[PDB]
RNA sequence: AAUUCUUGGACCGGCGCAAGACGGACCAGAGCGAAAGCAUUUGCCAAGAAUGUUUUCAUUAAUCAAGAACGAAAGUCGGAGGUUCGAAGACGAUCAGAUACCGUCGUAGUUCCGACCAUAAACGAUGCCGACCGGCGAUGCGGCGGCGUUAUUCCCAUGACCCGCCGGGCAGCUUCCGGGAAACCAAAGUCUUUGGGUUCCGGGGGGAGUAUGGUUGCAAAGCUGAAACUUAAAGGAAUUGA
């Protein structure tokens, strides 16, 4: 085994973090979510998943937050779905603030460092100016783009795997709306993929009509609203 | 410490654990570093470090067991220093120091086959270093600043292929190898490097001997290229005159005239020879052939560019200039291709080349062929914008264009409703960020070219289109409308008649062109002869087959 | 070697040393049940009280 | 049970210190070594089999009277050491008796250094070298080819597994190869269809590994080694009983 009394995962996770090893602190929490302890949502499963998704953000591992939530949605099925709502809202909330900080960081300290640095065109900046553009995009790619390419991959995975149809989620449409407003702050070529995502998921709904899913008819919420 | 007898026999047992499986790899340079720092005597430390100094920097390329990988910033740095300590001691002691007798020791390496190619073992370090650097550029995120942080080492690499260039004690005839390695770091260099040391007006700005030694390196191509032409056409091998002249052609472009360059392309006959050549040169050809028409475009020739840049952009494999593209077919061979991918900074830009095959055609098609398009179809050139004009017109919705091709169309569609104003104002909208003005390395002048070929190619329009009820017309006011020079309008308005055989009369002492065209409901019965010919032009072809 | 006794105990409370060794030796031969079996105390510095009362909050 | 140890605090628990031994479990029909034998970590010194090789010398080889190196344990002499264990001893029990097995102490010894000793069920109770003669699945070292899994994330390339092949090595299971008195043996086979080369050595059981000489040793004792006399059996494997 790994654990008896699943709350101990938090204590090992917390102990590893005081040393500053968030990779094995995450390994601990990952091992508990996928084990015998599948008892339909213990009160301690929320603080485990809150810490789990905080460390998934701090290390930038979207494919782990996928598996983590994919296990969680299973162990918090119709028992209580408020837990999914609270967890996944708090996940996307945490990722949004990391990108807010990442821009303001790069855009006030490093952006002023960029046009603090001597612009007086040397050979290395002149040579690249037959293909390339400004220094701010050239170094904002180093310190911002890995965070917005994580926000995108966080949103798309939260939509695609987790909430395919599943009637019991108005959160699905909340995320879709929020991620459309995310495209007004950052890149646009991750918005055509977002449209195609809504198109195929709508196509996936009214082709099968084959699970405890969305009946898109007179139903005001899951058709009009 | 003794009579070079305990440094030629401790330099003959630490370059003996070289390559071996228990190499150490790292602390072997340290024992080659602790036979120079504990070498503090003449001919035992201050004479024959040269033979050690060959195998102190040769010990730094072997630190990496692979030849597909690059030296780390730490390793790359110390081997740009240790190549220069070589040159501190081989400059201010003019002689050979892996042989060629002076006294007795520690020189005189005759017993070793040839004390000449162990002496020519400096050109093959600065050639190995020239190629080693290219891997530093191939393995960096090119849209990151870490690319610029590494291109700051390009002032330090160009220096040593110059410091070990002036060095003429070769052992012309046999130096040409370092000449090609030098010109390879000059051939893609731009106007403002090659121009703005000639272009600072030669007076009391640049007319002192060594103030005019920054004036060495604008045409270094004149001197060193002919030396890699008529010694190498006398000598054995092939590679360093095929490569040498294309660097010359490419450098007689983008900051020099067409006529000077195009001659060299046809002298060497690489139009119908570069077929049995190796790929590493077979791309340098493609790179050159593309820059030809790009610089023809720069000066004014807007149909000479077109008919040259067809066979390149025609392909879906338009990445015969750059980092290669898409799907599978032998992966092991596609790893023999990632070691061919040419360096990012050198690359001819692609959103700049697609904007010369929808900006040259637009002036050789939407102008040349809006004459016979009113019911006279048997001159339609079947390779033009209609590649894409059937696409960005077969869309149910358009507005202010965003892409390149619609932003290279929404001024074309008004270049049919001529509007000199409306069409000039949408090749200079938001392209000076998206590579039109900036990228074509001539800051403002390619627009002064474009504007002129917009101003002029829009007076050649009402002539060919809007002439129906136009009988008496004005050719002074036409100069006031569109603002071209009266002679540069008196020429093409004259050309309009003879060159395009238009039905309009002239007495140009008065500067006038009476039309008397009447063809409008007469070309309709001739639009019956578009097909009444294609009845009786067919009876000409019927009995060709019959008998 | 590089940090003080308050932080080495903070490492021994998990088994960060054993997990680090285990992951490091994956290339030579994969180990599994890796721990720091025992810690002994050979020498202490001459007793201080201010240094003790930092460890006791 | 008693001999013995202890209110001059034994045994028990705690913290220190010193000494001299020994290297648990991992440890296997695994490895190395001519055999005896050999196990905590690291460093230094010299050696070695096997594999790999389109390198070299070109019969230099196999087995061996004489002669020579190593040879568990106990034993001997001199030096250092003596924690544990412990021949003789001293007692306490057991018993008809007990000079024994059981117990409490305990000297030589057990350990190291330098000199002798040269024997063991020193065993595979099985000389060494070479050839041929069945099958099968593992195992240790080296090489070779091969789906895929995994660690270096950056995977080339290295290790860990996975599936075969080749050469040496410790063994294993199987069989009308064949042999043998049988037990059993891929050798203990290729033997009346008897010869590949070569060293040592046995001739019914006792007396007897005894006496005597000679030789090596400080001694204990080692190596070589009979005769008179005595006797019809002693013995090896296997079967049925008790």
């Amino acid at each position: 085994a790994y654990f008896q009394r699943p709350e101990n995962a938090l204590k090992r996770a917390n102990e590893f973090l005081e040393v500053g090893k968030k990779q094995p602190a995450l390994d601990v929490l990952y091992d508990v979510m996928k084990s015998k302890k599948h008892r339909t949502w213990q009160k301690i499963h929320e603080p485990i998943m809150l810490k789990y998704l905080e460390l998934c953000v701090d290390l930038r591992k979207s494919h782990l937050a996928k598996e983590g939530l994919y296990q969680y949605k299973n162990i918090c099925q119709q028992v209580n779905i408020k837990s999914l709502e609270d967890v996944v809202r708090a996940y996307l909330k945490l990722a949004e603030e990391k990108t807010e900080a990442a821009k303001e960081e790069s855009q006030q300290m490093v952006l002023d460092i960029e046009d603090l640095d001597n612009i007086q065109t040397p050979e290395s900046v002149l040579l690249s100016a037959v293909s390339g553009e400004d220094t701010q995009d050239r170094t904002d790619r180093l310190l911002l783009t890995p965070w917005v390419k994580f926000l995108w991959e966080s949103y798309r995975q939260c939509l695609d795997l987790l909430r395919n149809n599943s009637r019991v989620e108005r959160l699905y449409h909340d995320i879709a709306q929020q991620a459309f407003k995310f495209c007004l702050q950052y890149t646009r070529k991750a918005e055509f993929r977002k449209l195609c995502d809504n198109l195929r998921m709508h196509l996936s709904q009214i082709q099968r009509h084959h699970n405890q899913s969305t009946a898109i008819n007179l139903n005001n919420p899951e058709s009009q609203s | 410490e003794i009579t070079h007898a305990v440094v030629i026999k401790k330099l003959n047992e630490i370059l003996q654990a070289r390559g071996k499986k228990g190499t150490d790899r790292a602390a072997q340079i340290e024992l080659l570093q602790l036979l120079v720092q504990i070498a503090s005597e003449n001919n035992l430390g201050e004479g024959v470090i040269v033979k050690i100094k060959f195998n102190i920097i040769a010990s730094l390329y072997d630190y990496n067991p692979n030849l597909a990988t690059y030296m780390k910033p730490e390793m790359w740095q110390k081997c740009l220093d240790c190549i220069n300590e070589l040159m501190d001691i081989l400059f201010a002691n003019p002689n050979i120091f892996v042989g060629e007798n002076i006294l007795e020791e520690s020189e005189n390496l005759q017993n070793v086959d040839q004390p000449l190619r162990v002496r020519g073992c400096i050109l093959t370090l600065v050639e190995r270093m020239d190629e080693e650097f290219t891997k530093i550029m191939q393995n960096t995120d090119p849209h990151s600043q870490e690319y610029v942080e590494h291109l700051k080492d390009e002032a330090q690499v160009c220096a040593i292929i110059e410091r070990v260039q002036r060095y003429l004690e070769e052992k012309t005839e046999e130096i040409c190898r370092v000449y090609l390695r030098r010109i390879l770091h000059t051939y893609y260099k731009f106007d403002y490097k090659a121009h703005q040391r000639q272009l600072t007006p030669p007076e009391g700005s640049s007319k002192s001997e060594q103030d005019q030694a920054e004036n060495e390196g604008e045409d270094s191509a004149v001197l060193m290229e002919r030396l890699c032409k008529y010694i190498y056409a006398k000598d054995r091998t092939d590679r360093i005159r095929t490569c040498a002249i294309l660097c010359h052609i490419y450098h007689h472009a983008l900051h020099s005239r067409w006529y000077q360059a195009r001659d060299l392309m046809l002298m060497s006959h690489l139009q119908d020879n570069i077929q049995h050549a190796d790929p590493p040169v077979q791309i340098l050809y493609n790179r050159t052939m593309v820059q030809l028409g790009i610089c023809a475009f720069r000066q004014g020739l807007t149909k000479d560019a077109h008919n040259a840049l067809l066979d390149i952009q025609s392909s879906g494999r338009a990445k015969e200039l750059l980092g290669q593209g898409l799907l599978l077919r032998s992966l092991q061979e596609r790893n023999q291709e990632q070691e061919k991918v040419e360096r990012r900074r050198q690359e001819p830009f692609h959103l700049h080349i697609n904007l010369e095959l929808l900006e040259c055609v637009y002036l050789v098609s939407a102008m040349l062929l809006e004459i016979p398009y009113m019911a006279a179809h048997e001159s339609d050139a079947r390779r033009r914008m209609i590649s894409k004009q059937f696409h960005h017109q077969l869309r149910v919705g358009e507005r202010q264009p965003l892409l390149g091709p619609p932003e290279s169309m929404r001024e074309h569609v008004v270049a049919a409703s001529k509007a000199m104003k409306m069409g000039d104002w949408k090749t200079c909208h938001s392209f000076i960020i998206n590579e039109k003005m900036n990228g074509k390395v001539w800051d403002l002048f390619p627009e002064a070219d474009k504007v002129r070929t917009m101003l002029v190619r829009k007076i050649q329009e009402e002539s060919l289109r809007t002439y129906l009820f136009t009988y008496s017309s004005v050719y002074d006011s036409i100069s006031m409308e569109t603002l071209s020079d009266m002679f540069e309008l008196d020429l093409p308005t004259v050309h309009s008649i003879i060159s395009k055989m238009i039905i309009n009369e002239e007495l140009m002492a008065s500067l006038d062109q009476p039309t008397q065209t009447v063809v409008m409901h007469r070309t309709e019965p001739t639009a019956q002869q578009n097909l009444a010919l294609q009845l009786a032009e067919k009876l000409g072809s019927l009995v060709e087959n019959n008998e | 070697q590089t940090n003080d006794l308050k932080e080495v105990v903070n490492k021994l409370i998990p088994d960060s040393i054993g997990k680090d060794i285990e992951k490091a030796c994956q290339s030579i031969y994969p180990l599994h049940d890796v721990f720091v079996r025992k810690v002994k105390m050979l020498k202490k510095p001459k007793f201080e009280l201010g240094k003790l009362m930092e460890l006791h909050g």
